[PDB]
């Protein structure tokens, strides 16, 4: 459950991603695939090489989904219902993998947004990504 | 932990640039802020009431130095993490009863702090090598649970 | 996140619990303290002996809190805000302990209500307790 | 895993009443229903689309019997679980890459099934003994991760 301060912090921090959405999302995916190779199992027919245009394209989708979550942060299950059906019903992604990607998103934001990534904002981003993860791993239709 | 010579070189080179006096405190402090239940283990440390109080707390900074020292000891002997951390495992597991998920959390907070400090130099391959290290350290700390 | 059918399952099952709510809360606590002795560290001054009136009294509080949560299943953060502050802010309970108590509640329900504890109801109750746990381990003031 | 003589006696007495043709399938089936991502590992098993489909699926029941057999074997080798389960650990960890939290979940679903079947016989002391056993089995299955 996010505090009002959490929502403020997330909107401010994530708001700085802007046109770097694809770039940052792709970097977070690449970090996940490299650091935690078991995650590659969910993408059996992807080109997961360094600099892959396919990962770049997927990175933009993930980042844009996070933008969607921010714009609906008080009512996320209804805003992400399509993504929950994909990840929980169709793909059956083990919840641990969301902790791994969330961590890699935090690493990416820490590496690109040093002034924004204060301990308080770090805390809020972690809670936000955990909330998004809970929605995407739940079946609630 | 099995690092390639290339991975060990990358990890060692970066660690040579890590501030011995500050980075452990930054990681411990962020653990306390990001995962507040961990504060329960640090009652005697005084003021942990706000993020600023935590990060400025002298005992957090001082204890963080010890934590960093233990990661450093791990890096010095990657082929014997279990032996290196045996006394610490007894403390954290048998005496303190820290749930071992928290060992994983602290390792990943350290990784975030390295990324924060070094920016683009903390490449995905450097991270992957560090993830092997902090996973090995967490496993060694948790050895008395296994 | 609970489905609409999850909420119905939880309401139906907890209703069958009815007047035994308190007895079951006490039993779940006893099960937790015995199975997972580390949990006793949160109750250092308690009489934790078998038959303890103090544990029985506390079991009733826990059960009544769950009944309140069931009654406000659509609005649990608001309904449980005081309890969240207690467990997350004051007591700083490690989230693993909520998984342990939730399991012991399921075990208690299974032992007393075997006909009611179908796989679908088991699933909904597990999700419900996970949802309660997430609220009680969140600081969101 | 060390059991007191009292715990060993109580564990053995309860296990003797377990239906070995059914309880494993009930535990596996409830795992697939309560934690639905676990179905990804059993794509070849056919219809897992509803709780009724899962619980009545012949391949779930048959596989469950093998799982129960492993728990039964473990009960006879409680002092050497890491040895006994070494082949299964290699399978679940190195080949299937099952996240080890799922081993803990299945053990606790098994405990719930024992509670369901035996009610008042599944007392808190009996449960505590079984939690030692299923934690031992989960830990031994996860050994390749440690
Ligand atoms: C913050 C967490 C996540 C977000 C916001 C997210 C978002 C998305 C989005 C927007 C899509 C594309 C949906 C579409 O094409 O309509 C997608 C697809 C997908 N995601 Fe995620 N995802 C997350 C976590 C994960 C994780 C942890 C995994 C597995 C390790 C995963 C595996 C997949 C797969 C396999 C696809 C489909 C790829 C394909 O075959 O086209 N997701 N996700
Ligand atoms: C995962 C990597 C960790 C490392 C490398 C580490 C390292 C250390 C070291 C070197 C000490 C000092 C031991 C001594 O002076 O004898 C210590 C003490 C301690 N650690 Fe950790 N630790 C870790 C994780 C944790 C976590 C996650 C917690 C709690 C959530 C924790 C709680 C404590 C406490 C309470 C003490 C004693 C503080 C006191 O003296 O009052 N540790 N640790
Ligand atoms: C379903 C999950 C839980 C529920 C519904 C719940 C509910 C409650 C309630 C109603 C109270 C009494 C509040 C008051 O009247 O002041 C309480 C107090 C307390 N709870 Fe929980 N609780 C849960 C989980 C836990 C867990 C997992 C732990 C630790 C293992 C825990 C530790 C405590 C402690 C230490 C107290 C205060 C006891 C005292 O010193 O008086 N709770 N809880
Ligand atoms: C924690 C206790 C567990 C025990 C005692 C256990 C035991 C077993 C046994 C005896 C086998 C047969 C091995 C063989 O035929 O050589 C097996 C296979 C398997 N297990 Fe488990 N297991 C456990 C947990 C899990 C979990 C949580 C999963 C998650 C999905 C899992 C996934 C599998 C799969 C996919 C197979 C192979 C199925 C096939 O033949 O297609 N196991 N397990």
């Amino acid at each position: 459950v996010l505090s009002p301060a959490d929502k403020t912090n997330v909107k401010a921090a994530w708001g700085k991603v802007g046109a770097h959405a694809g770039e940052y999302g792709a970097e977070a995916l690449e970090r996940m695939f490299l650091s935690f190779p078991t995650t590659k199992t969910y993408f059996p027919h992807f080109d997961l090489s360094h600099g892959s245009a396919q990962v770049k394209g997927h990175g933009k989708k993930v980042a844009d989904a996070l933008t969607n979550a921010v714009a609906h942060v008080d009512d996320m299950p209804n805003a992400l219902s399509a993504l929950s059906d994909l990840h929980a019903h169709k793909l059956r992604v083990d919840p641990v993998n969301f902790k791994l990607l969330s961590h890699c998103l935090l690493v990416t934001l820490a590496a690109h947004l040093p002034a924004e990534f204060t301990p308080a904002v770090h805390a809020s981003l972690d809670k936000f990504l955990a909330s998004v993860s809970t929605v995407l791993t739940s079946k609630y239709r | 932990v099995h690092l390639t010579p290339e991975e060990k070189s990358a990890v060692t080179a970066l660690w040579g640039k890590v501030n011995v006096d500050e980075v452990g405190g930054e990681a411990l402090g962020r653990l306390l802020v990001v995962y507040p239940w961990t504060q329960r283990f640090f009652e005697s440390f005084g003021d942990l009431s706000t993020p600023d109080a935590v990060m400025g707390n002298p005992k957090v900074k001082a204890h963080g130095k010890k934590v960093l020292g233990a990661f450093s000891d791990g890096l010095a002997h990657l082929d014997n993490l279990k032996g290196t951390f045996a006394t610490l495992s007894e403390l954290h597991c048998d005496k303190l009863h820290v749930d071992p998920e928290n060992f994983r959390l602290l390792g990943n907070v350290l990784v975030c702090v390295l990324a924060h400090h070094f920016g683009k130099e903390f490449t995905p391959p450097v991270q992957a090598a560090y993830q092997k290290v902090v996973a090995g350290v967490a496993n060694a700390l948790a050895h008395k649970y296994h």
